[PDB]
């Protein structure tokens, strides 16, 4: 389905689609905001009466979005988050058209057993819950995840990019009983200035800041406690891409002297798709900023790489706003918030 | 020895109601005996005897409320049913075990004392008491107060 | 009217009707003649005939959890309490409708798990699944590039057989052994294994050497596959690793001889732990570790 | 009221994440306790049989005592002051001996029903009703999963094994005496121990009450026994959300042993044993002990030497602390039997779900 019947109703979908392309709107936590307001728009707008052709619609729209945009996952998973509490919603008021259904517990196996209304204002709430959900998620982690480091430890973060893991790491240090060391990995080509506004801001409420170089995490790993990741999205078999460069080579130095590794994250922040190759995830960056001059550059062929990603085989814990979870359960976390049909849009 | 059936044949009906003491579990339902019925295996399935998590339930314990569904009269073949039995009727299948028990009992002190089979005891007892003046209970009850 | 001569009859046929699939075919068969109604008079009668063909199983898994699943989609008709006679339709219809259903799983899988060979990737290949090598063929179908290496597995030489099918495909191959397979984990990109059976932790039952291909392939960190039709469940727990149900030898040592008689016997199927598999596809999704004994809690309701 | 603060020992530089103190010889408390409360707080100060499991049964049972004593106020009804004798009865256990896993379950199920039952029903009739339902309670979640427990692992075991186990589990020492008993196999059974306890030691005589081929052996020497053993069960104590087995003290080094040495490690366990508190390490939240256990010279429990330890308060740093709850890894354990049969540690929270 084409944007040709809604462009002077819906006006709003092309300048999201404007500002994913030349990259206007910025980070996962905003992207999803944009994309719950267009939804607000979509049904407070539009006229159908019918469901199916409705949910098959919304379907179509998110295609083309993610479409528009591959790296934002937060607009896909936002989409499908609805998807899914629109079709519950719907298949409960079936029971009532047609008119045991309960089990034991809330399974799978979709492959064995087969089979007016208020439903316009469950789908407006809906949207208001997620809204209230992506709001407040650092009150759902600092219960869980301030309970897990102690006194005299140190810790060592790459990706400094996060809002969500500095929060979280202000509220352990409010607590005075709670003594770390911060040693932050600069991530030159991207991360610099983020890094140095996270290093401010620790000694703006006085941690003890360390800033290190890219070169120098191996000359620190015996002396590290723990291992923190400021991820953008997370997936099914439990791995990350995080907010910009080395993350991949300092996760492999904890794994090697086996120092635990440490993941803050939200649901929405958690993707239903699955990473099959790394190749066509990540985004690549821009080699100007490496290198001057243009003449040499002919045989300087730099390479350059934004989002980095970790396999599952080294982080341990995934702490979001409903708890703690290891990557061999994430999963079941994921399917409880988005359905098997809604992944291939 | 324990042994012969409470009523005059052998095998049950379609709709009658029976009390039994589980002896199996998991898998298809439980093979088990029945003390309102012989003491033959009668049959039933998980789903029946569950209605409404279940790893606490039964596991072979005390007695329940069943109904027979399928009889195989060639054999030995039974089904059963838990769910299907109305609230009202349980306390009617507690009464009729209740009363099956004591005809049990009643009929255990003649095998002892005089070393004769049990069967032959209960085939020659119920034909005026169980089928005639209606049940074995309650014809004993006539019989103490007056003969 | 026999269950084990059913079976034996697919000699010549096989492929795409799986093995476990034309087992749970002949389930149904053996159900439909002699009144499904009767709960007493059949399940006990089904129940001898798994266990007749559980004690003619000389080297075999999958059948036996073929039947669970049979037998829990019998049990699971009759739920809603329905007709006698509607459910008992219904529970007849769905064996051509199960073996209906190995084919769109098949449309399914070959088109999710071809994103996973990426742009020109070295493949190195253990244990032949029909879920696998139609991966291989529907990639080479949608016209993209892959190597491929033969592994030289020996239990009645299949190495040579899987040799042979991807000749007839048009995929450049040559012969490895499995004692030199070490020496190949750095020219390979990804190492793909089709597996026999799916255990209950989250590893795998398979053939006469794929634990050591586990293994080595977490030591090199190069990736470890496995690609089935989602049938291959148990209620099964190896607690070792070298632990399995078996009608032949668990590892012998022969007396002295001179004839030379006496000698092969090792143990042809091998367990793996759940830590050394990297990806799992079938077609319930694309899940891998704990999403197996979630599925086996969703089935036997315990 | 009871007492609080003043501790012996040093508050030590390391390792002070929860309480080192606390009533051993009684002495200005509140006269209204049950006698059977006071009489299992000075049982599990000084405890040598207990370890997860038979806590809770204990506990049980001293409930049951007390609804059976309870008798309805006339003015003040039964959801009144109830509630706060119970946490008077807990306050009294954590001053006593910190709680396991599975007595929170126990006080979570009472608590639900507490509130199930409403002030309307006659004070005899609700208390019959009420012991017979906690009776059931106990007869399912515990003696018959136990027994489930036993048949689980009855399959899984080879004929003619050698077994090496540690602590003082109830399901343990039940497995291993009906394997000496109704299925009569050749069981080699080599029993590990500690310093703080002489669990192993009570087990290991127990096993030889019965009539087993039992080894009895200390950690110190482990290097010697390994080269033999195929199967090691440990006591479990809770398994967490993410699958980490938080059990005894020397139940780690084993499990570290096993699987560097092929044959691996398995777990008995109950559906009422899971939590959903998760930690890493184990200095997250230890079970810590008083010094005065390990101030014996070696041999038993009570010996009384004129030795050479026995200042810690004025020696001039001389922290001798022993912990008593530790964690194994995730990955070294494999199997675990429960109510719900069987399944891997990196499954872990399939049950928590299915309540």
């Amino acid at each position: 389905h084409p944007n040709a019947a809604t462009s002077d109703v819906n006006v709003t979908i092309d300048t999201f689609v404007a500002k994913l392309k030349r990259r206007q709107v910025q980070g996962s936590y905003a992207i999803a905001l944009e994309t719950l307001q267009l939804l607000m728009r979509f049904i407070s707008a539009a006229r159908w009466n019918h469901v199916n052709d409705l949910i098959e619609q919304i379907r179509d729209l998110g295609n083309s979005l993610e479409k528009a945009h591959p790296t934002a996952f937060s607009c896909g998973n936002v989409i499908r988050r609805i998807l899914a509490v629109l079709r519950d919603e719907v298949e409960e008021d079936t029971m009532s058209t047609t008119v045991v259904a309960e089990p034991l517990i809330s399974s799978m196996f979709n492959l064995l057993q087969k089979p007016k209304t208020d439903y316009r204002q469950v789908a407006i709430q809906g949207i208001k819950d997620l809204i209230d959900e992506i709001k407040n998620i650092d009150e759902g982690i600092q219960q869980i995840a301030i309970d897990l480091i102690h006194d005299h430890e140190i810790l060592l973060t790459p990706t400094p990019d996060s809002k969500t893991v500095l929060k979280f790491l202000i509220t352990a240090r409010e607590r005075s009983n709670r003594t770390f060391t911060v040693l932050v990995t600069e991530g030159f080509p991207n991360n610099t200035k983020n890094a140095h506004e996270f290093a401010k801001k620790l000694a703006q409420h006085n941690i003890e800041t360390l800033v290190v170089p890219d070169s120098a995490v191996f000359a620190l790993m015996s002396r590290v406690g723990k291992v923190i990741i400021g991820t953008k999205a997370v997936f099914v078999n439990g791995g990350t891409i995080s907010s910009n460069s080395g993350v991949s080579s300092v996760c492999e130095c904890a794994r090697e002297f086996r120092t635990p590794v440490f993941a803050v994250a939200g649901l929405y922040k958690l993707s239903p798709l699955y990473p099959f190759d790394v190749e066509k995830f990540v985004e690549f960056g821009g080699s100007q900023r490496i290198l001057p001059r243009m003449d040499p550059r002919k045989r300087l062929d730099t390479v350059n790489q934004i989002t980095d990603y970790v396999p599952p085989e080294n982080i341990d814990i995934y702490i979001t706003n409903v708890g703690g979870f290891n990557p061999s359960f994430i999963y079941r976390i994921a399917w409880d918030n988005y359905k098997q049909i809604d992944v291939h849009l | 020895t324990s042994h012969c059936r409470f009523y005059e044949n052998k095998y049950p009906e379609i709709d009658d109601i029976v009390m039994v003491n589980v002896q199996q579990i998991a898998e298809m339902g439980a093979y088990v005996k029945l003390l309102e019925y012989d003491n033959i295996e009668g049959m039933i399935l998980l789903s029946e005897l569950s209605r409404r998590s279940i790893q606490k339930l039964i596991r072979v314990g005390k007695n329940d409320v069943a109904v027979v569904l399928r009889v195989d009269k060639e054999k030995g073949y039974i089904d059963l049913s838990k769910r299907r039995v109305s609230s009202e009727d349980i306390i009617k299948c507690e009464e009729k075990y209740q009363k099956s028990k004591t005809v049990h009992s009643i009929l255990r002190y003649c095998a002892e004392k005089f070393q004769i089979p049990l069967e032959e005891l209960y085939k020659t007892i119920a034909w005026p008491l169980s089928r005639k003046f209606g049940h074995a209970y309650e014809a004993f009850k006539l019989s103490i107060i007056d003969e | 009217f026999n269950i084990t001569e059913t079976y034996l009859r697919f000699l010549e046929e096989d492929t795409e009707m799986t093995m476990p699939i034309a087992a749970i075919e002949a389930l149904v068969t053996l159900l439909r003649i002699k009144t499904p109604e009767t709960a007493a008079e059949m399940i006990n009668t089904i129940k001898s005939s798994t266990e007749e063909l559980i004690k003619s199983i000389p080297n075999s898994v999958s059948l036996r959890a073929g039947c669970d699943i049979f037998m829990r989609f019998v049990l699971r008709n009759l739920h809603l309490y329905g007709d006698w006679e509607n459910c008992k339709q219904h529970l007849i219809e769905n064996g051509q409708l199960f073996v209906s259903r190995a084919k769109k799983s098949r449309n399914k899988i070959a088109e999710i798990g071809v994103d996973f060979i990426a742009d020109d990737d070295i493949i190195l290949v253990h244990g032949y699944s029909r879920a696998v090598f139609s991966l291989l063929n529907h990639a080479a179908n949608k016209f993209i590039r892959f190597r491929c290496v033969v592994t030289e597995s020996r239990p009645s030489k299949q190495g040579n057989q899987l040799y042979t099918l991807l000749e007839q495909k048009g995929i450049p191959v040559t012969l490895i052994v499995d004692s030199a397979v070490g020496a190949v984990i750095d020219k390979v990109d990804k190492v793909f294994v089709g597996a026999e059976g799916v255990a209950e932790s989250g590893g795998i039952i398979n053939l006469v050497g794929t634990y050591s291909v586990g293994v080595l392939a977490h030591n090199a960190r190069k990736p470890f596959y496995v690609v089935t039709e989602s049938h291959k469940f148990v209620r099964m727990f190896p607690l070792s690793s070298d632990d399995l149900p078996m009608a032949g030898p668990p590892l012998d040592f022969t007396r002295r001889t001179d004839d030379l008689e006496d000698a092969l016997r090792g143990p042809t199927i091998d367990y793996t732990a759940q830590e050394y598999i990297t990806a799992l596809i079938t077609d319930l999704g694309v899940l891998t570790p704990s999403a197996v004994s979630e599925e086996l809690i969703k089935m036997w309701y315990d | 009221p009871g007492i609080s603060s003043v501790i012996p020992t040093v508050l030590e530089q390391s390792f002070d994440n929860s309480s080192l103190i606390s009533v051993k010889e009684l002495l200005l408390n509140k006269d209204l306790i049950h006698p059977s409360i006071l009489l299992l707080t000075s049982h599990l100060a000084h405890y040598k049989i207990v370890g997860s499991i038979p806590r809770c049964i204990a506990m049980l049972e001293v409930f049951q005592i007390v609804i059976k004593d309870y008798q309805t106020p006339k003015g003040t009804t039964l959801s009144r002051n109830l509630t706060s004798y119970l946490s008077h009865q807990i306050d009294l256990l954590k001053k006593a001996r910190p709680l396991s896993v599975t007595m929170g379950n126990a006080i979570r199920w009472l608590k639900q029903e507490i509130s199930l039952i409403d002030p309307s029903t006659p004070d005899k009739a609700a208390k019959k009703d009420l012991c017979e339902k906690i009776g059931q309670f106990a007869k399912e979640k515990i003696e018959l999963a136990d027994q489930l427990i036993i048949d689980n692992a009855s399959t899984q075991i080879e004929e003619s094994t050698t077994i090496v186990t540690y602590g003082s589990s109830k399901v343990l020492t039940e497995l291993l005496l009906h394997n000496a008993i109704s299925l009569k196999k050749n069981i080699k059974v080599i029993v590990v121990d500690s310093r703080p306890l002489f669990e192993g030691r009570k087990m290991a005589e127990t096993l030889r009450n019965a009539g087993v081929n039992v080894m009895y052996a200390l950690i110190t020497s482990l290097d010697t026994i390994f080269n033999d053993v195929d199967y090691v069960f440990l006591g479990a104590h809770s398994i967490l959300s993410n699958g980490f087995l938080y059990s005894r003290a020397g139940t780690a080094m084993l499990a570290m042993s096993a699987k560097r040495r092929n044959i691996p490690v398995l777990v008995c366990c109950e559906s009422l044993k899971f939590s959903q508190r998760v930690q890493l390490d184990s200095v997250t939240f230890n079970e810590l002990a008083d010094p005065n256990d390990l101030v014996n010279i070696d041999y038993e429990n009570p010996v009384e030497r004129r030795g050479n330890k026995g200042a810690l308060l004025n020696q001039f740093i001389k922290e001798r602390k022993f912990e008593k709850k530790k964690l194994a890894m995730e990955n070294k354990p494999k199997g675990n039997k429960i109510g719900g049969k069987k399944g891997s540690e990196g499954e872990s929270k399939d049950a928590s779900n299915e309540e």
